[PDB]
């Protein structure tokens, strides 16, 4: 499996200018482009390809900023969904729009989103829901956020 | 410099444990070093046997044969030899535990590595001779009921006589620990 | 065109810390009734398997296991840039027998000898019966009918090709089973290794053995037929090339750290090679054990000489036959040419006995 | 009585050095010859007399090998689990004239040709059952084996 603290930890201590430099993808493959993408994500196992549409989604959320995403320790951990809804920045039709996105712009929306709320939460555990991403992952997603916002 | 050899047995019935060897044994006399040659026969437990004293068969250990001997050895004559014995190192425990007096308890391990056995053998024999041909036979664990456990190794081979009286001093006292469970007993031939 | 080569081989090395068994002893045999030390062949070939000259000059080594999630992985990582990862799956799938999922767990019913050369080939006929709308059933059945095309990949493996293997489950039921064609023995001294010796008598009195060295008699044979029909139908001259490598390995290589006592000096203690129709060893040149001269190499070589000869006379062998030993004992009659060095011997078995 | 799952995971959890040293033993009195069992049997009650001759079976058969007994609990459904000779049958390694000369076969003869069907078929079973059957061991314990056995055998053919 892909160690995801530690790609977490690595994209924290990176430096600023390729930092800079990998922020300015619109789309995850376009990370493909980006020398600096490549020297970050060698250790985590880029070079085994089962991992690679994993690690381009990974670093395409974190690319939403330095300190973008807050991961706290779990006392499972906070979900995704439950996060965005936490902030209260997030309105409940944008996660309509994103499980119905079709490929690609669905992480679009997803990074946008990110920026928006800073969320905080269990990163390697949405690392396991990037590493998959499917229908099923993304009704999870909606339904955590649902049934949080209710009771808050 | 005199002694006497004797091949003597034991019962199946004394010989099931280490300990009882040992009584089986003194209990035949009214010390001495010995060597298992083999360990249970139905008929018991084979042993050759030196010793100060006169064995005499009793129940459970009887008396093969005995003869008596003394050792006159020529320096610079090469010899055959076996020794079974139990090469250590003694240790302050790693697991940290405590002896009666109140501070951390003592540990003879064994020496696992070929080389470091053949060095504690021309070690012990130091002056008197030196090695010049050993294999070093590993054996099984043995166990005993206190009650713990000790590892032997026996060595065979060729030696040279360098002090004919120090190998001799060697030969009855005995050579290395545990000389009351099987080990010690050096056994010189000619070549 | 003799179809097996005989390669015995006389060793002189540690008698200790080689081959123990669960009670950390070395293992033995009782031979014509006495002790010898033994190294099994299992030992053997293994040693000779991971040894350094074989993966410069055979290949590399198979790869055997039990662990179908881990070897999942290991094909992933090692063939997934050539096929998708979905038709790895599926080849290990039909192949072994079991399902493979993304489980932490998945055991196969024995450990197994893979090549990776044949799994990613039968990748390829999997991926190419996708294409051509195949049902699992007519795919086992069009491969029954060309095995050779699959024992090509064994040139990857020529271990398997070797010593064989047998399969439980899966296609490799049907596509998988090989035997072995080289035969190997265990390991036996020629002589005693208990110092003969009654200590008793001999306190009275107060040739010379060796102790850290002994004198090991090696057999194996190889079938050619039968090694050139498991690589696929390879040239005698392939053949003879891998049994040539198998004379060296078996001529010089020990278990573990240890090697030839006269490593340094010498290049092999002594090594004979035999075509033959008929596969026969010379053990019994020792059911009488060797008694020391000085040591145990040349008695041991006289015993093989004197039997080799008493052999060859009285069963009418007049096969090729090549010997290389340096020391001066008295000379082997029959019509065998001697070796200045090891690498002649070599050579001779690499020019099928004539050269 | 003998606690027979304690004894069980005890004999899983033993370390590998006593586990085969016992392991090499022939017969089971010779059991008694070996520290590594004393310590082993001692917190099943091996202390009293009544069920020393029981413990010193149990242990024979699991010397075979620290994972030749597979035990596997009983189905809630049913009321007992999966007797021995069951189990041998279910193997398919196990021919009839074996069982058949086991029963037959003297004390003593008996658990040293037990072990060897045991390591031979390495069968998953109710524990604590054959247990029981080795704690009493006589003519009808053996018979029923046999019956297990042969009806098993039958049923599935």
């Amino acid at each position: 499996e892909i160690d995801a603290m530690a790609l977490y930890r690595a994209w924290q201590q990176l430096d600023n200018g390729s930092c800079a430099q990998i922020r300015r993808v619109s789309e995850p493959d376009e990370l493909r482009d980006i020398p600096a993408f490549y020297r970050l994500v060698q250790p985590f196992g880029w070079e085994n390809p089962r991992h690679q549409q994993a690690l381009l989604r990974m670093v395409f959320c974190l690319s939403a900023g330095k300190n973008v995403i807050r991961h706290q320790d779990k006392k499972t951990g906070i979900s995704l969904g439950r996060a965005l809804a936490n902030s209260g920045r997030i309105n409940e039709r944008r996660i309509f729009q994103l499980i119905r996105a079709d490929r690609t712009a669905d992480m679009v929306q997803l990074r946008r989103l990110l920026t928006h709320a800073e969320p905080v939460l269990d990163w390697p555990l949405m690392a396991r829901m990037l590493t998959w991403w499917g229908k099923r992952e993304r009704q999870q997603l909606l339904e955590d956020f649902v049934l949080t916002t209710n009771k808050n | 410099a005199w002694m006497y050899l004797s091949k003597v047995i034991i019962a199946r019935a004394w010989s099931r444990d280490l300990y009882q060897l040992h009584q089986g044994l003194w209990h035949l006399f009214p010390d001495f070093l010995f060597h298992v040659e083999k360990r249970n026969t139905p008929e018991g437990c084979h042993v050759l046997l030196q010793s100060a004293q006169m064995p005499v068969s009793t129940a459970v250990a009887t008396v093969i044969k005995t003869k008596q001997v003394e050792f006159q050895l020529q320096v610079g004559v090469p010899l055959y030899f076996r020794l079974r014995a139990n090469p250590i190192k003694t240790i302050l425990d790693n697991q940290k535990r405590l002896d009666s007096k109140g501070n951390i308890k003592r540990c003879r391990v064994p020496l696992i590595k070929e080389a470091e056995q053949i060095a504690w053998l021309q070690r012990k024999l130091g002056n008197a001779a030196r090695v010049e041909d050993v294999h070093p036979i590993s054996e099984r664990p043995q166990y005993f009921s206190k009650s713990g456990k000790i590892q032997t190794v026996c060595f065979e081979g060729v030696l040279t006589i360098n002090d004919a009286p120090a190998l001799i001093d060697l030969v009855q006292q005995g050579i290395g620990p545990a000389k009351s469970m099987g080990c010690g007993l050096l056994s010189l031939a000619p070549l | 065109m003799s179809n097996f080569i005989n390669i015995h081989v006389l060793i002189s090395h540690s008698p200790s810390c080689l081959n123990r068994d669960d009670m950390n002893m070395q293992k033995d045999a009782i031979f014509g009734g006495k002790r010898r030390v033994r190294i099994s062949s299992q030992s053997l070939k293994r040693a000779m398997r991971k040894s350094g000259y074989y993966a410069q000059n055979i290949g590399e080594s198979s790869l055997r296991t039990i662990h179908l999630a881990q070897l999942r992985d290991v094909l992933r990582q090692k063939l997934g840039e050539r096929f998708d990862q979905k038709i790895i799956d599926k080849t290990l799938a039909l192949l072994s027998g079991k399902s493979v999922d993304e489980a932490e767990k998945i055991s196969a019913d024995a450990v197994t000898p893979w090549v990776v050369g044949e799994i990613a080939w039968f990748c390829e006929q999997v991926a190419k019966a996708e294409a051509d709308n195949l049902d699992d059933k007519k795919l086992l059945k069009v491969l029954k009918e060309d095995i050779a095309a699959i024992r090509v990949n064994l040139q990857q493996g020529v271990d398997i090709a070797l010593s064989g293997r047998m399969a439980t489950s899966g296609m490799m039921t049907e596509l998988g089973k090989v035997d072995g064609a080289m035969s190997i023995a265990h390991a036996i001294t020629t002589h005693q290794v208990d110092s003969d010796i009654d200590w008793f008598t001999a306190v009275d009195d107060l040739g010379t053995q060796e102790f850290s060295s002994g004198v090991f008699y090696r057999y194996a044979n190889i079938n050619l037929a039968q090694l050139q029909e498991n690589l696929g139908g390879a040239s005698r001259e392939q053949a003879l090339e891998i049994a040539t490598h198998v004379v060296h390995m078996l001529a010089t290589e020990v278990p573990g750290a240890k090697q030839r006592t006269y490593a340094a000096f010498n290049p092999a203690d002594m090594v004979m090679v035999n075509f033959s129709d008929m596969p026969l060893s010379m053990a019994n040149a020792f059911e009488k054990a060797v008694k020391a001269k000085d040591g145990f190499l040349q008695p041991s070589i006289q015993a093989f000489n004197q039997y080799w000869d008493r052999v060859a006379n009285g069963y009418g062998l007049n096969g090729a036959a090549a010997q290389f030993s340096l020391s001066d004992v008295d000379p082997i009659t029959a019509q065998v040419k001697q070796m200045p060095t090891l690498e002649q011997l070599k050579s001779w078995v690499r020019n099928n006995g004539e050269a």
